[PDB]
RNA sequence: CAGAAGAAUCAUCGAAUCUUUGAACGCACAUUGCGCCUUUGGGACCAAAGGCAUGCCUGUUUGAGUGUCAU
RNA sequence: GGACAUGGGUUAGUCGAUCCUAAGAGAUAGGGAAGCUCCGUAUGAAAAUCGAAAGGG
RNA sequence: AUUGGAUAUGCCAUAUAAAGCGCUUUCGAAGAGUCGAGUUGUUUGCAGCUCUAAAUGGGUGGUCAUCUAA
RNA sequence: AUUUGACCUCAAAUCAGGUAGGACUACGCGCUGAACUCAAUAAGCGCAGGAAAAGAAAAUAACCAUGAUUCCCUCAGUAACGGUGAAGCGGGAAAAGCUCAAAUUUGAAAUCUGGCAACAUUUCUUUUGUUGUCCGAGUUGUAAUUUCAA
């Protein structure tokens, strides 16, 4: 089968070319299946069936990075290139907004914290 | 004599509970936004729980939580 | 009847290749238990329903 | 500060300009929606002084109820079900007349940033604090289930615990 | 049949002028006469507060002059803000005092003409909030409140407070203990 | 002098920040997927030499229109007539009929399923 | 007045339901 | 069993795909029923991709008001 | 043998559904209810849909 | 490969400030159809309804003691 | 005449950005609630979390006084009510305190969401921010100081 590495160091026409030959490839297969092949035929099906998976994920990959680099440094970006942890995590609040303090407790903080102490037996 | 329907096949819960006259579903609820369940039906309740099928998302999120919900491509 | 919907036909199809034997390679098949079928309805007996 | 005076007139419901003013906001509420809108508070002491800040984020509601279970209860519950993304604050009685009466419940959109932003109202953005109107948190939820600190104010005793020793 | 909204908005004014008005909101509807109305704006056009970009050049001006090498005069301007001029009042600081005549809540402005009676300060009722708005630079100002202006201003000062004196108190004067409205 | 209806406000398209989907989809009912297998059952093999006809088996999403084009873009036989149904087991059976020009059997042979 | 002597000449025959109790 | 031969029905798993539905969201659904908007492609028609639920909040735009006003 | 096993078999612009609506069901605007939700559907709004493989086509 | 907190070390900050403590020659703002009372209902507590407060006042316990609700 | 600009109210948008539903339910908080004290139970309805709720006295006490809440032993099957059935104190487990409204910054709205442009930072090209500029919110009160222990 195709090595995934060289797929992802080839063009993306290449890869649609490689793709379109693979499903011609494909079909002529599985036509030798009804029409009566041989066993190498029959396993050969499986790996042309995995090597078109493969070329899939190299090219939906490309257009993600792509698309990441597009929409990096903004505000909004596609919901799909956001992050999915949990709606509850996405929902909750932020680090940042979770150590908000008031200039009061700023001022508590600055001159009265937990200090550092020890007893003597 | 017996030739006519009082239920069809339901389109959320693919079971034979649809009424046709009524138009809700006796196992369901549909078209009610809420599952049907009643806590006298222990027996009903775990026949249609969660885990009675795929759990395919929830998979998911578990193996998602055991490692903290890390994102992006190791080294 | 000669009046059925898609979904009803549909429903029909899979229910007509439940009921079909067994490959027996997959009998043959060590650790394995599953040596007849215990899901074989015929049309006469019980419906679908 | 003008709230003082504001306060001390809220206290007298029976003077001739509280009441004249009573029954033509009631009348104008009557044939405004049973839930609507108020952009800005009919009583701003009472508003400021139950939390209510001039900042956006802080939303009111005005609804009638009527009269013959809590009334104010009732109005939060029925408030914080028809604006779902919003959680109820608190909420005061402003107006009534033979059958309605008037509350205007105070909402937060934990949503916004403002209110995100804010560590002195950040509290209610934590989900413990969803349909608070709804589990009897509020004020007048505490005080119609009984919460209190006193001799005033069930499990301990169906239940007959078995040590291990005994 | 027209909308809800305006079926309304018309109803209520009917039954403002229509329904038996205690004296305490009847003495809003009595307002100042136009042309003291005018003077008075024009007299507050001039010590109207400074605009933010104002505000902000000279910060920065006064920024820059400290840093590179270096205070300024005194404000003066029309006091604002509900609780400002009640406090205002309360330290008979004020000199004049502006309500407008429409406020949406009307107890925000009925103690009014009974606290600056109580402390003798000059007080005129005049019309819509959104023109003290734009004095003031807002979109809704509630009361405006005069306490210090230039010495040559003093004069004319003195005398639109004498003005306001006759077609204020000096007329009218009984709204205050008349049951208005009806 | 009555039926108050409403103003015309002017109708502003979406202008969104962000497509809401990061990546199109390609097309998901291509010819490849719309041709599955052809029949070569004695029926179907009668009608090869009989009626310059082919029976495909097509997807279940296929219609008269996507067979046709189908067809015409893995094959650049010229069809004139689709017939599809779907067979009692739930999978979609067309009878594409060919134009007089092309013949059936040597569209089989070079397809290879004779 | 018009506006409400026309709504009271309609109600007294197309709104007349009132009636309220629907146990 | 056959079969070719970084293999494997291996483990881990942070990158993806995820058909029709379902709170289910263009309108309906005992119907592979009926639509509309934008763009593209094909040799008017068809196909493909992207969209069109409800309530609420913040803001934007346009308004409506013999509601209050200023010229 | 209608049982079992292996296969094959239902081809529509013109036949039906799909379209329309009857009895009837019911969204929406509003009004109730502690609430799941009931009334309301031409109704005091800044404007439906479903329902006939024996009806109409 | 991550981090959680400290230690050593470097760089920015801008304090013309802020805060704690002892005195007053000073004033000390404090939550309303809410408390409360009558009546009906639920297991003092709560709710419906008539009525409706005060500012050394109000609540609780037997003039005193203790708390400072809405 | 009437044209121009404000403020208020209310609309419309497939406007920009967000949010609610549904499921699980052992534990948690409410509403409601029978029958054979049963039982504030079962059923029904609403709503959360990893715990929930309660919580820093409008609290106990009558003492040389105790001092937020929760849980356990004890009080105690006592007081009380007509079989129901506590609580104070005492011993432990764990401990942590606080935040607003009510007063003028008036020599200066010092406050904040959003748009635009950079700078960054990341469990992360997926996260979270900083500065500058514009508009808006806002004087019908956003900031700082104050919460009675003062
Ligand atoms: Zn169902």
């Amino acid at each position: 089968a195709l090595k995934t590495f060289e797929l992802r160091k080839q063009s993306q026409e290449n890869l649609a070319e490689q793709l379109q030959e693979l499903r011609q490839e494909l079909a002529s297969l599985r036509v030798q299946k009804i029409a009566g092949g041989s066993g190498s035929k029959l396993s050969k099906i499986k790996t042309t069936r995995k090597d078109i998976a493969r070329i899939l994920t190299v090219i939906n990959e490309s257009n993600r990075l792509a698309a990441r680099e597009a929409y990096k440094n903004k505000k909004y970006i596609p919901l799909d290139l956001r992050q999915k942890k949990t709606r509850a995590i996405r929902r909750a609040l932020t680090p940042y907004e979770q150590s908000r303090k008031t200039l009061k407790q700023i001022k508590k903080e600055r001159y009265f914290p937990l200090r550092k102490y020890a007893l003597k037996a | 004599m017996r030739h006519n329907k009082s239920h069809t096949i339901c389109r959320r819960c693919g079971k034979r509970s649809f009424h046709i006259q009524k138009s809700t579903c006796a196992c369901c609820g549909y078209p009610a936004a809420k599952t049907r369940s009643y806590n006298w039906g222990a027996k009903a309740k775990r026949r249609r729980t969660t885990g009675t099928g795929r759990m395919s998302y929830l998979k998911k999120v578990h193996r998602s939580f055991k490692n903290g919900f890390r994102s992006g491509k190791p080294a | 009847p000669s009046h059925k919907s898609f979904r009803t036909k549909q429903k029909l199809a899979k229910a007509a290749r439940q009921n079909r034997p067994i490959p027996q390679w997959i009998r043959l098949r060590t650790g394995n238990t599953v040596h007849y079928n215990m899901k074989r309805r015929h049309w006469r007996r019980t419906k679908l329903n | 500060g003008a709230y003082k005076y504001l306060e001390e007139l809220a206290k007298k419901k029976q003077s001739d300009v509280n009441l004249f003013l009573s029954r033509v906001r009631a009348w104008e509420y009557r044939q405004m929606n049973v839930i609507h809108r108020a952009s800005r508070p009919s009583r701003p002491d009472k508003a400021r002084r139950l939390g209510y800040k001039a900042k956006q984020g802080y939303v009111i509601y005005r609804i009638r109820v009527r009269r013959g279970r809590s009334a104010r209860c009732t109005a939060e519950e029925r408030v914080g079900r028809y604006c779902s993304n919003l959680r109820v604050l608190n909420s005061y009685w402003v107006n009534q007349d033979a059958t309605y009466k008037f509350f205007e419940v105070i909402l937060v959109d934990p949503s916004h940033k403002a209110i995100r932003r804010d560590p002195r109202i950040n509290w209610i953005v934590n989900p413990v604090h969803k349909h608070r109107e709804s589990r009897g948190l509020t004020s007048i939820g505490k005080k119609s289930r009984g919460i209190g600190k006193g001799h005033r104010f069930w499990l301990r005793h169906n239940t007959l615990s078995l040590r291990r020793y005994r | 049949k027209w909308p809800e909204y305006i079926r309304l908005q018309r109803r209520r004014k009917i039954l403002n002028l229509r329904l038996k008005v205690p004296p305490a909101i009847a003495q809003f509807q009595k307002t100042l006469d136009k042309n003291t109305a005018t003077q008075v704006f024009k007299l507050l056009n001039k010590y109207r507060p400074e605009t933010a970009a104002e505000k902000k050049q000279r910060l920065v001006a006064e920024a820059e002059a400290v840093a590179n090498g270096k205070v300024s005069k005194k404000p003066y301007n029309v006091k604002y803000g509900l609780n400002h001029v009640v406090a205002l009042i309360e330290a008979k600081k004020a000199k004049l005092v502006l309500i407008a005549s429409d406020v949406d809540p009307i107890e925000l402005v009925v103690f009014l003409p009974a606290l600056c009676k109580k402390m003798g300060v000059p007080y005129a009722i005049v019309k819509n909030k959104a023109r003290l708005g734009t004095v003031i630079h807002q979109k809704t100002a509630a009361v405006l409140a005069v306490t210090e202006v230039r010495e040559e201003d003093k004069n004319e000062l003195a005398s639109i407070v004498s003005a306001v004196d006759a077609n204020f108190s000096a007329k009218y004067d009984e709204s205050r203990r008349k049951w208005g409205g009806g | 002098s009555t039926t108050f209806r409403r103003p015309k406000t002017l109708q502003l398209s979406r202008k969104p920040k962000y497509a809401r989907k990061s990546v199109a989809h390609a097309p998901r009912l291509d010819e490849y997927k719309i041709i599955v297998n052809p029949i070569n059952s004695e029926s179907a093999m009668k009608k090869i030499e009989d009626d310059n006809t082919l029976v495909f088996h097509v997807h279940l999403k296929a219609n008269k229109f996507t067979i046709k084009e189908a067809v015409r873009k893995l094959y650049s036989v010229e069809p004139v007539k689709i017939n599809t149904l779907i067979r009692p087991n739930g999978t979609k059976k067309a009878f594409v009929k060919l134009s007089a020009d092309a013949d059936a059997l040597d569209v089989a042979n070079r397809i290879g399923f004779l | 007045d018009s506006m409400y002597s026309d709504y009271t000449k309609r109600k007294a025959e197309s709104d007349v339901k009132y009636r309220v109790k629907k146990a």
